[PDB]
């Protein structure tokens, strides 16, 4: 899964 | 209460130079060690180097070696990160924590943490439109409206409604890189159908690296 | 240097339930095991240190084991609020290293979405482009197909979605379609229309206006 | 502060790098104040960058 | 190549969880076993039906 700077969470 | 604050973190072009700031309080860093730790799409949370104010030693990621350097100023109860020759795969949010604190073996309290961008690309301020409430956007007598940030570089922008006094059913979308390499976003609300026109709705916009702040109020359209 | 390998990658539970995530270490390193929680919008939480202790205000729902080079965190009774990324890290050799991260997700029951659209905006139309926004509010679950159509053709490779991490209180999602014309071509077309597919509708949703209607 | 013979050394071969710009020149000037047990590092890192943009 | 491994997690008492093993095919299906092999220490023992080519599990425990 990817982390995303706009959520500061990961996408999977 | 215990607090660790970054400041610093900007757009910087590759090859450039920036400089962040950690400024500690409700503890002494004299007494732990302090820790900058990176986290970004590309290599998750990844540490990046560590200092023991005490007396002066270091430690250094292999990757950033050389060319940052972690430092402390415990009369100012800070610390720094000089971040030298940059290159695309050191964007990230940048957190200082402490580790060692009160006895603790792992790093107990974190920054909010300050992103670094490193592009060769320019500021630009979002615009920001309506997303007006309509019969099209209405249903079990509430209503949907909103804001669209627009075309901006680079992040962050921040979003409230009615200075942070409207809260509930607010979604601010996550935002999106446009193919033009600006990025897009949407903020919602979700309000009494009855509200609209007698309540007053107003997003506000800020990005900080433009210097941008926007008020925009949303209404209803005219006919 | 060490490094840490967690599993699963995501884990998907019920409110109540009893979730279970691992952590393996290349190598040993002791007890010298942390594990953070990051909510949406948040920096990194400790909630557990030295492999098995519980930082000071974590909810005893929570607790952490050592075997060999296993680890493993456990929520006893999974909460709302512990919808979020969970995270090992070892600190017994320099560098510290951390794990890739689990993310944690809530089930609950299937939910359809309120589908809405909107317009360009007329201050948008003063430039030359228009966005058209079609949104999803408070379905469960994420899945979800949206398609544009202008006067009825199917539109490709012009709109981009975004979506919601699961909301604190329903722990629904949201979404939005953002469909990107020219303002020459928006003024050319008459009929908009985002077609909505979700196991909780019984058949797509159709949300459309005609340009220029109020 | 008051630096050694070889941090003044360190020092000098920044200062002198040509195709640095200053911006670059001053943040490795700040990186051996910030650290001296990296001067060596730091050295090479400027001297790389120095390199790449002759 | 990188492939996602889909497995139910189907316990006793009829509760499902769902989770996510992602590496190369090898890699997700070692994790997988390895974890329901954890879970099992608890739950029961476990047995796990391979569908899709091996690349959807369901693995129920015993209690
Ligand atoms: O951290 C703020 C972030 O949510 C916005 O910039 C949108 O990505």
């Amino acid at each position: 899964c990817q982390f995303d700077f706009s959520t500061x969470r990961l996408r999977c | 209460e215990v607090q660790l604050v970054e400041s610093g973190g900007g757009l910087v072009q590759p090859g450039g130079s920036l400089r962040l700031s950690c400024a500690a309080s409700g503890f002494n860093i004299k007494d732990t060690y302090i820790h900058w730790v990176r986290q970004s799409p590309g290599k998750g949370l990844e540490w990046v180097a560590r200092i023991y104010p005490t007396n002066g030693y270091t430690r250094y990621a292999d990757s950033v070696k050389g060319r940052f350097t972690i430092s402390a100023d415990t009369s100012k109860n800070t610390a720094y990160l000089q971040m030298n020759s940059l290159r695309a795969e050191d964007t990230a949010i940048y957190y200082c924590s402490r580790w060692g604190g009160d006895g603790f073996y792992a790093m107990d309290y974190w920054g909010q943490g300050t992103l670094v961008t490193v592009s060769s690309a320019s500021t630009k301020g979002p615009s920001v439109f309506p997303l007006a409430p309509s019969s099209k956007s209405t249903s079990g007598g509430t209503a949907a409206l909103g804001c669209l940030v627009k075309d901006y570089f680079p992040e962050p922008v921040t979003v409230s409604w009615n200075s942070g006094a409207l809260t509930s059913g607010v979604h601010t979308f996550p935002a999106v890189l446009q193919s033009s390499g600006l990025y897009s976003l949407s903020s919602v609300v979700t309000v009494p159908s009855s509200s609209l026109g007698t309540q007053t709705y107003i997003c506000n916009v800020n990005h900080k690296p433009s210097n941008t702040k926007v008020d925009k109020k949303v209404e209803p359209k005219s006919c | 240097d060490i490094q840490m390998t967690q599993s699963p990658i995501l884990l998907s539970a019920s409110v109540g339930d009893r979730v279970t995530i691992t952590c393996r270490a290349s190598q040993d390193v002791n007890t010298a095991v942390a594990w953070y929680q990051q909510r949406t919008n948040g920096s990194p939480r400790l909630l557990i240190y030295s492999a098995s202790f519980l930082y000071s205000g974590v909810p005893s729902r929570f607790s952490g084991s050592r075997s060999g080079t296993d680890f493993t965190l456990t929520i006893s009774s999974l909460q709302p609020e512990d919808e979020a990324d969970y995270y090992c890290q070892q600190h017994y050799t320099t560098p510290p290293t951390f794990g890739a991260g689990t993310k944690v997700e809530i089930k609950r029951t299937v939910a359809a979405p309120s589908v809405f659209i909107f317009p360009p905006s007329d201050e948008q139309l003063k430039s030359g482009t228009a966005s058209v926004v079609c949104l999803l509010n408070n379905f469960y679950p994420r899945e979800a197909k949206v398609q544009w159509k202008v006067d009825n053709a199917l539109q490709s490779g012009n709109s981009q979605e975004s979506v919601t991490e699961q909301d604190s209180k329903d722990s629904t999602y949201s979404l939005s379609s953002t469909l990107t014309l020219s303002k020459a071509d928006y003024e050319k077309h008459k009929v908009y229309a985002c077609e909505v597919t979700h196991q909780g509708l019984s058949s797509p949703v159709t949300k459309s206006f005609n340009r220029g209607e109020c | 502060g008051s630096y050694n013979k070889d941090q003044q050394s360190a020092f000098y071969e920044i200062l002198n790098m040509p195709n640095l710009n200053e911006a670059q020149r001053n943040g490795f000037i700040q990186s051996l104040k910030d650290d001296p047990s990296q001067s060596t590092n730091v050295l090479g890192e400027a001297k790389k960058l120095n390199e790449s943009q002759a | 190549s990188e492939v996602t491994i889909k497995v139910n997690l189907i316990f006793a008492d009829g509760k499902i969880q769902t989770a996510e093993f992602k590496g190369t095919f090898e890699e997700a299906t070692a994790e997988a076993y390895r974890y329901a092999a954890l879970l099992a220490k608890v739950n029961g023992e476990y047995t796990a039906d391979l569908e899709d080519g091996g690349n959807h599990m369901n693995i129920k425990f015993a209690g």
